[PDB]
């Protein structure tokens, strides 16, 4: 019987050829919907899967550059792109689809600021992966560009605080990009980081008003930024130290606003009985911190949108596969589908000696049903292949691996008399040829099953002797079939070339080296209650000496009692050293 | 990026002959040749050959 | 307790820490001090047919003996840092002749020949990283050990 299998009978239930004889039953450990596979050119589905779905967007596979990138097109008309590939299992939290934008996406680095925005707090960790927004707002950005380079002072072609065009080769082999104030760092003779920032100049002839913006500020449009200059748009406003002393720097300040939840449509899953739903939150997250000031030469992402894997508490250690799945409406149009797939594997029918039956495996459910956590899946049956008697099956507390049919040919009928036989018993041990009544000698071994009148019914047996000591590999009632090891017999027997005379002329100690006396004596074998056969031999004086034979093998020789010093005790070659 | 598209290797027809190489004192074999096809990860041009 | 020996080399190595390009300026600056100095004890050779002490040297520099040694000795250290740290770029361009004539140990110690001539004619002024032009010095110093030391009867 197979691992799991349990017998549907009884001892002593006749069986016909086919029946169900054990099953193993096959359930769903947690339920949901029933996903059988197409018939590959087989009747028999070996593998049922267990799956809720969701599906009210567009998808597009679309080939750029020779890499398949799909495109989800959403009711709204947005568009995603998806990052992970079909057959990919992903946990929750991890990024499936981003949001293709364009418009926080910056031109160069600079510098940002929060307005109202607010994310959430939880893990630093987190930070390359970005910050979740709680709250939208507005984010004010402002532009700069950085080189950031670790070369010698001589090689600066630029003037502190010069106005430049882009273009200009401000370090030998490094080009603006930005037309604004060049603002240099050096360390003992090192150019580390050069700075240029956009924005109107002005000359500061007031020095209050430079008070006023000694650490940058921000100016609204049409508010005066000082008497005779208005600033028409929103601008940042910081006092920096030109060739000629201080100056005024108007940078223009972008914005950004961003809505408190992301106006993309979740796409929602379409089956209850689910107990733990999955679904595709939106998440906004901002790359930086508030006032992280950004050093890059190319525009960078600030807002990224992205779709997140989400399910019900509980199922937090749930995977999913990703797959598509052609509209029924319309095969061409395809749809994003994340499964829980939980796989039942069923064993191909084998009726050759295996289990010595046939095993026949039947579904309980139909594709597409709901199941239950613990609904039996499969049914694999065991039936028998020849009718008799079912035996050998024990009770209690250990799993049914092996059972037993007596079938018809297991039993013999033979003329016996009655009358005189009345020494026999049903259930008899009779050894074959044995006189079992006058004149009349068992042809066969067996066990007497029954005793009608002028006939026995002998069940075939035979025996095998065992004597003491023998290790016993089975137990009484067990269940052995051709070929096992019944019995383990110990038993004892008695009774030289080139490596001998190798071993005695290179004066080797010999493995089974003989136990050699040291003085004269007398030999008590003294057999022990544990057999702890030592050599004991009394000195001229009377010291005993206590040699111990040890194993087995050293088999005993002496029995001499008058052994003299060199004397052998044991059989085997002696240790000359 | 190499790709060695090695399902179509072809073999080119032995010079020689068995009678030719033998009395010759030389090798009785033939030439294999692979379709390859070298991709730029960007560009994105592909000279195929073999 | 290992008993391989390139291994142990490795090891050895890699209790360094590679320089940064500033550090690398730095020590190029106290490199260029000492092959100057150097070749001012040159011309004192010269004139000397001898040896200068170094109280004549630093005589010859105008130099107290002490601010003298211990210039001397910056430069010395400076020069051994640069080496010492770019021993890991010695392997790692070394590592791509391992099957010409010479054993991977030698292609190391002569690519070390490559990086001290390296080091020595390093010009920080020219505004490029180290890692640049080492290499063309330790590509041709393994280039020709393994052209001078690869075969028996030597071509």
């Amino acid at each position: 019987l197979l691992p799991g299998a349990e017998p549907t009978v009884k001892n002593g239930d006749r069986v016909e050829v086919g029946d169900v004889l054990a099953e193993t039953k096959l359930t769903t450990e947690r339920g949901g919907t029933v996903r059988m596979g197409e018939d590959n050119g087989s009747s028999t589905h070996r593998e049922v899967e267990i799956i809720v779905v969701l599906d009210t967007a567009t998808v597009k596979a679309e080939a750029s550059q020779g890499r398949e990138h799909y495109v989800i097109e959403t009711k709204g008309g947005q568009r995603f792109n998806l990052l992970a590939a079909p057959g990919t299992k992903v946990t929750t939290g991890h990024v499936v689809a981003e949001l293709i934008d364009s418009r926080y996406r910056t031109q160069t680095g600079g510098l940002l600021k929060y307005s109202g925005v607010e994310i959430s707090k939880k893990g630093r960790a987190k930070a390359k992966q970005g910050y979740e927004v709680t709250k939208g707002g507005t984010l004010l950005w402002i532009p700069e560009e950085t080189h950031e380079v670790n070369k010698d002072i001589s090689l600066l072609n630029v003037e502190d605080g010069q106005l430049v065009e882009a273009g200009t080769e401000v370090v030998k082999d490094i080009f603006c990009q930005t037309t604004g104030i060049v603002s240099v760092t050096q360390n003992n003779d090192i150019l580390r980081e050069i700075v240029i920032k956009p924005g109107d100049v002005h000359v500061l002839d007031d020095p209050d008003t430079a008070a006023k913006y000694d650490e940058g500020r921000l100016v609204n449009a049409g508010e005066e930024v000082f008497p005779g200059l208005t600033a028409e748009q929103l601008v940042w406003a910081e006092a920096v130290d030109g060739t000629d002393g201080p100056l005024l720097l108007l940078r223009p300040v972008q914005e950004l606003v961003i809505p408190d939840e992301p106006p993309v449509p979740s796409q929602d899953s379409s089956q209850e009985s689910s107990s733990r739903s999955i679904r595709l939150r939106a998440v906004q997250r901002l790359q930086f911190q508030d006032g992280e000031r950004i050093k890059s030469v190319e525009g960078v992402d600030l807002l990224r949108t992205q779709l997140v894997l989400e399910s019900e508490e509980g199922s937090s250690q749930l995977s999913a596969d990703i797959e598509l799945l052609p509209d029924s409406k319309d095969p061409e149009t395809l749809r994003l589908q994340l499964v829980i797939i939980e796989p039942v594997v069923i064993r191909r029918d084998v009726a050759s000696d295996t289990t010595h039956g046939s095993t026949h495996t039947e579904l309980r459910v139909k594709d597409g049903q709901k199941v239950k956590p613990g609904a039996v899946i499969a049914c694999t049956q065991i039936q028998c292949k020849e009718a008799g008697v079912v035996r050998g099956i024990q009770e209690g507390s250990e799993a049914v691996r092996r059972l037993l049919v007596e079938r018809e040919r297991d039993c013999v009928t033979l003329d016996l008399d009655v009358t005189a036989a009345t020494q026999l018993q049903p259930g008899s041990l009779i050894v074959a040829g044995t006189q079992l009544v006058d004149g009349i000698i068992a042809p066969e071994s067996g066990e007497v099953r029954a005793i009608a009148p002028g006939q026995l019914q002998l069940r075939i047996a035979r025996p095998y002797r065992v004597s003491q000591g023998a290790v016993l590999h089975v137990e009484d009632k067990g269940l052995v079939q051709r070929g096992d090891n019944l019995v383990l017999l110990v038993f004892e027997r008695a009774k030289q070339g080139l490596p001998r005379i190798e071993e005695l002329l290179e004066a080797r100690k010999p493995k089974e080296a003989c136990i050699l006396a040291r003085r004269p004596g007398v030999a008590h074998i003294n057999y022990s209650d544990d057999d702890a056969i030592d050599i004991q031999v009394i000195e001229a004086d009377g010291t005993q000496a206590d040699y111990p034979v040890g194993p087995g093998q050293p088999l005993i020789i002496s029995d001499g009692e008058t052994v003299d010093a060199g004397q052998a005790l044991t059989d085997g070659p002696a240790n000359p050293h | 990026e190499l790709h060695f598209l090695g399902k179509q290797y072809k073999l080119k027809r032995p010079k020689y002959d068995v009678d030719e190489a033998k009395r010759r004192d030389g090798t009785y074999s033939v030439q294999m040749y692979v379709p390859t096809r070298l991709i730029n990860k960007e560009t994105g041009e592909i000279k195929e050959q073999e | 307790y290992t008993e391989d020996s390139i291994r142990l080399y490795l090891q050895e190595i890699g209790r360094i820490r590679l320089l940064r390009a500033d550090e690398e300026i730095e020590l190029a600056r106290q490199i260029a001090d000492l092959l100057a100095l150097e070749r001012i004890r040159d011309e004192l050779l010269e004139q000397l047919d001898r040896l200068p002490s170094d109280a004549e040297w630093a005589a010859a520099v105008d130099s107290p003996l002490d601010e003298f040694r211990r210039r001397l000795f910056r430069g010395r250290r400076a020069k051994d840092k640069m080496v010492q740290s770019n021993l890991r770029l010695v392997v790692s361009i070394a590592k791509k002749y391992m099957n010409r004539g010479l054993s991977f140990q030698d292609l190391i110690q002569e690519g070390s020949l490559g990086l001290i001539r390296a080091a020595e004619k390093f010009d920080h002024e020219k505004g490029y990283k180290f890692s640049t032009y080492a290499t063309w010095w330790i590509r041709q110093a393994i280039t020709r050990a393994i052209a001078d030391q690869s075969r028996t009867i030597r071509l």
